[PDB]
RNA sequence: GUUUGACCUCAAAUCAGGUAGGAGUACCCGCUGAACUUAAGCAUAUCAAUAAGCGGAGGAAAAGAAACCAACCGGGAUUGCCUUAGUAACGGCGAGUGAAGCGGCAAAAGCUCAAAUUUGAAAUCUGGUACCUUCGGUGCCCGAGUUGUAAUUUGGAGAGGG
RNA sequence: GUUCUUUGUAAAGUGCCUUCGAAGAGUCGAGUUGUUUGGGAAUGCAGCUCUAAGUGGGUGGUUCCAUCUAAAGCUAA
RNA sequence: AUGGUGAA
């Protein structure tokens, strides 16, 4: 070739690159309880039947729980706005729990919201407050 | 030699009545982008530390008059004559006519743009109106239909 | 397939070519030519023959006629 | 004339591929579960095959919704049609049993 | 809205109203030259429906093509000729004449900032797009290609060079069938 | 001739209903 | 086709409001005056030669018939 | 006394062979009509009604191999089904025709459609070719020498 | 107002910020296109939807989420491999040319517009400039933009409310 | 894993009930002149002439039935 | 034959 042929003459020398022992050994990233049970001496699937996890699940093509239990223990383990509290604290105080003069209402309920709208986030309202 | 539909405009509303269209319309100003803003900023300042109805203006997208127009909800329709694809805006003058939304085809489409914030606008509609010009705008409504329609039913028809 | 509604298109469709001249009906009804006896009919070699032979000796029915 | 002497060589490179896609996706399967499909034409209607994906309607009626399928690893068709009883059946089996098996993780 | 009533008269193109601004928009744009922009499309529902919007970065060229290979994808290749920092999208037809026939080709501007943000059109900025209209990746390149799904086009659907190059190479594994 | 539209047009070509967001303020 | 394409009072509007203002194409124009002097036998004929299919050319006399009735009477 | 007219028809997809056969027939007919196109069945009747035309010949095209030709009449027309693998014509025929009705009405189509009227519009005096009308094996066998 | 002012259009500049050319070219995408040679002379078949030439890309490209294939107890984006198969089919049936659906597998991922009004408020973006935690954020000013920029929707429906 | 901040009558999802509910044209197609193929239902494309429809339109199967929704675009392996 | 270089 040309342009290598210059390459081996230069002085500059060559880009040299060694990464062919990183393209096997593949490190696991996504999860901590595998990431010290994965055997990198065994295969992905020989790892997964040691795991208990199904690495396919369809029938596959050709021929052939300490973890998983541990996956079950991390699987055993939102409010209202000022303006929205405060604006509640003069409906409830003015009404009392009649939903049907509250939002046929015009000066306190000025978006014309439904029963069901005002009665929910009361129930709320009653719920940080009394 | 122009098509009956084209040259349904250039027979536009004359001096004193497109004169007083806009003594109407120029009350009716969309309020503009720093008018807007700073009006935000003083319910800001206020609402943060410690009711209004809805404000009428007028409405000026094709789209939104094209809709409003067929609605039906605009009451008076001002159509610029001057416009790059006049295809844009042929059909307008008959849906007015379809629906019977009283139209009027104003002169130069920059006239358009000072009543409303924007260069220009090719058409622009009132929908809604205060109560004090209420009065005033059918009053409008009927000097339009005397003097351009009226005057003007032929306009289908001759080349 | 029945052949009574056969016999009802052969009484409405049928035009009478007899009434009319040979001008009008141009039609050698080349009769007796069953076109069974032709031997070797998956070679195509005597069919080809006595069809030549069946459409050229027709014309000589109508040469008279012309 | 092309000779395939990289045989071996992009077998090697499809299961290292693999290996990754294990290690990248770690807990997971590597493959979509794909539903259970009556195979076209007289000749091979007695086939049964695996197909692309399930239909709104085998969704739906397993217990779970079309957009939130597919984040959990269900491969969803939404050309494909019912028509079949049994093939109906048989899918919606395979969903059930599926769900049982899924732990699906919290986002906390 | 108005999209709907310009749809539908832009379907009757011999009628009176059309007709009459075929004419006298023939003579304009041959006052103007051979390639050059136009401020607005003519047309604006049809740039729409072929992805144009009325944002900075969108460019309408106005193109003149003779008359008796394709003379859209001729009108793309001349644009993309005078205005090479731009990407072809679309183009469409406008007007024609006995001599010359006039496309409307709307141009993406993939350096200018307002097309590198927003998600729907910064795809246009992938080195795979320079002159799409040169590889006929076009609306008006793909028809020519005979790229679609059917019985019709089995000899062209993925390239009539790769399928002619796989049917006619012999092909050999290493434990021979 | 302006046929069809001398038949002057009655209820809105649609029949959309109208959101509450054109009611309580924006 | 479960959505194969209803009616839509609007699109029906909008086809023959367009249909009014934009006027007649010359072939048309000849085929509307060609109803009324040579019936509309010939109609079809010059209106299959012009377009495409004669399932086309059925439609559009059809509609050129909608249009002459609707317009002398109302 | 026989004015008659052919009305050579078409559906979607003809090409090579059978436009070969198309092309040729309507040169070698002074009375045939030249249609465009048509797509299916009933439509055919008023087809003839345009052009005041006394034969129909419709192509009908099917499974991609095949042929599918079909004969008929203007006003209460018989049809006939059939599957096959510009001068004065003479018109031959057979014995084997006349043995029953299956193939004489067939024989009667075969004379003034796939013939000539003498009072054809491009009808030539100067004679040319014969037409070669004969069965084996169940079908027809036509070639123009 | 025989002034003046809106726009639209055409300009301008050694202004500010950019960008396109050329090289390489095995692969890919387009465009253009021979002849020696094969059947007997050569118009097709045949060299050949080749070679050369021209234009354009990338790490791949192209293709792609059906206006698809089918005729079945239906399949379900695309690409590739195995097979279908030297089969259907075409070819002075001859030099011969030569698929495709199904099936097995490789790999798998879907979505965005245009479409009917935010109309109780262009909710959007460019640029300049001032700072900041600078592949950017914020304030302010400017321009674009209603000849429609944002949000909401893409038939798998969807939206309005309750 | 470790924190610092999360807000606004904010952003969705799901089931039921109620009222509506628009999907691409000098394009589809048609005739013809060339190109493309081994393409028999000129396949595909281009040139030129004319040029549609909305209980629509395209493609296939023996009188109906099945199948998709063109004329806009993006996308890894 | 394709493409190029030279030339009373």
């Amino acid at each position: 070739s040309v342009r290598k042929r210059k390459m081996n003459r230069s002085s500059v020398g060559k880009a040299t690159r060694r990464n062919k022992d990183k393209q096997r050994k593949i490190n696991i990233q996504s999860n901590p309880i595998i990431a010290a049970n994965w055997d990198y001496s065994l295969t992905m699937a020989q790892n997964y039947k040691k795991l208990g996890l199904r690495a396919k699940l369809q029938t596959p093509a050709g021929g052939k729980e300490t973890e998983v239990v541990k996956k079950l223990e991390e699987l055993a383990s939102r409010s209202q706005s000022e303006r929205e509290e405060e604006w509640l604290e003069k409906l409830y105080k003015k009404h009392g729990d009649d939903y049907k003069k509250m939002f046929f209402d015009k000066k306190l309920n000025i978006y014309q919201q439904s029963e069901g709208d005002l009665k929910r986030r009361l129930l709320r309202w009653k719920k940080r407050n009394g | 030699k122009v098509p009956p539909t084209i040259a349904q405009f250039q027979y536009t509303l004359d001096r004193n009545t497109a004169a007083e269209t806009f003594k109407l319309f120029n009350k009716y100003r969309p309020e503009t982008a720093a008018e807007k803003k700073e009006r935000l900023t003083k319910e800001a300042a206020a609402v943060a530390e410690g009711a209004s109805p809805k404000p009428y203006a007028v409405k000026y997208g094709l789209n939104h008059v094209v809709a409003l127009i067929e609605n039906k909800k605009a009451k008076l329709v001002l159509i610029a004559n001057d416009v790059d694809p006049i295809e844009l805006v042929v059909f307008l003058p008959a849906l007015c006519k379809k629906m019977g939304v009283p139209y009027a085809i104003v002169k130069g489409k920059a006239r358009l743009g000072t009543l409303v914030n924007q260069k220009t606008s090719a058409v622009a509609a009132l929908t809604e109106v205060r109560a004090e010009d209420e009065a005033a705008l059918a009053k409008l409504v009927s000097t339009i239909d005397a003097n351009f329609a009226d005057k003007y039913d032929e306009v289908k028809k001759h080349w | 397939n029945n052949t009574k509604a056969m016999k009802h298109a052969l009484e409405r469709v049928q035009l009478p070519w007899k009434k009319h001249s040979f001008q009008e009906h141009q039609s050698v009804t080349s009769e007796t030519n069953t076109d069974e006896h032709i031997k070797d009919i998956y070679d195509d070699t005597e069919r080809e023959l006595a069809f030549y032979k069946q459409s050229l000796d027709a014309v000589l029915v109508a040469r008279d006629e012309l | 004339v092309k000779v395939h002497f990289d045989q071996a060589g992009k077998k090697v490179s499809r299961r290292n591929a693999r290996a990754t896609r294990a290690a990248k996706i770690a807990p997971r399967p590597l493959d979509l579960l794909r539903p259970v499909v009556r195979a076209p034409t007289v000749k091979y209607n007695r086939k049964v095959r695996a197909g692309r994906g399930f239909t709104l309607a085998e969704v739906k009626a397993a217990g779970l919704t079309a957009a939130y399928a597919r984040t959990i690893g269900i491969a969803v068709d939404h050309r494909r049609q019912n028509r079949n009883q049994e093939i109906f059946d048989a899918n919606v089996q395979r969903l059930k049993e599926y769900q049982s098996k899924i732990i699906v993780f919290p986002r906390n | 809205g108005a999209y709907k009533y310009l749809e539908e008269l832009q379907r009757k193109k011999q009628s009176d109203v059309l007709r009459f601004l075929q004419r006298v928009r023939v003579w304009e744009y041959r006052q103007k030259n051979v390639i050059h922009r136009a401020a607005r499309p003519t047309r604006p529902d049809k740039a729409r429906r072929l992805g144009y919007k009325a944002k900075q970065g969108f460019v309408i060229y106005r193109v003149r093509v003779r008359r008796g290979r394709s003379l859209r994808a001729t009108a793309e290749e001349r644009v993309g000729r005078r205005a090479a920092n731009l990407r072809v999208l679309n183009s469409y037809w406008v007007n024609q004449d006995s001599t010359y026939k006039y496309f409307e080709v709307i141009l993406v501007d993939p350096q200018h900032k307002a097309i590198r943000r927003d998600a729907r059109y910064n795809w246009i900025c992938d080195p795979v797009h320079k002159h799409r209209e040169a590889r006929g990746l076009t609306a008006t390149g793909k028809k020519s290609r005979g790229i679609n799904k059917g019985h019709k086009f089995n000899n062209t659907k993925a390239g009539r060079r790769k399928t002619w190059k796989r049917q006619n190479t012999l092909s050999l594994w290493r434990y021979r069938k | 001739i302006d046929w069809f539209t001398r038949h002057e047009e009655v209820m809105p070509l649609t029949a959309v209903p109208e959101p509450k967001r054109r009611f309580v303020p924006s | 086709s479960y959505k194969k394409g209803a009616a839509s009072n609007r699109t029906k509007f909008v086809r023959s409001l367009v249909r009014e203002i934009a006027g007649l194409s010359p072939y048309e124009r000849r085929l509307i005056d060609l109803i009324r002097n040579s019936g509309e036998k010939r109609a079809r004929k010059v209106a299959k030669k012009r377009l495409g299919s004669f399932t086309r050319a059925k439609a559009k006399v059809e509609e050129m018939n909608n249009i002459i009735a609707a317009s002398r009477r109302h | 006394m026989n004015k008659q007219r052919t009305l050579l028809i078409s559906s979607r997809g003809v090409n090579y062979r059978h436009r070969h056969l198309i092309q040729d027939l309507s040169g070698l007919l002074p009375h045939s009509r030249k249609e465009p196109k048509l797509d299916t069945l009933q439509q055919l009747n008023e087809i003839a009604e345009l052009y005041n035309c006394n034969n129909v010949l419709f192509f009908e095209a099917r499974k991609h191999q095949d042929l599918y030709l079909w004969l008929s009449k203007p006003p209460n027309g018989p049809t006939i089904k059939f599957y096959i693998q510009g001068s004065r014509p003479v018109l031959s025929f057979d014995q084997r025709f006349e043995s029953s009705p299956h193939y004489q009405l067939i024989k009667e189509l075969l004379v003034h459609n796939f013939g000539v009227p003498p009072n054809a519009r491009k009808s030539k005096p100067f004679i040319d070719h014969v037409m070669s009308f004969s069965i084996v094996d169940d079908k027809i066998w036509v070639r123009t020498y």
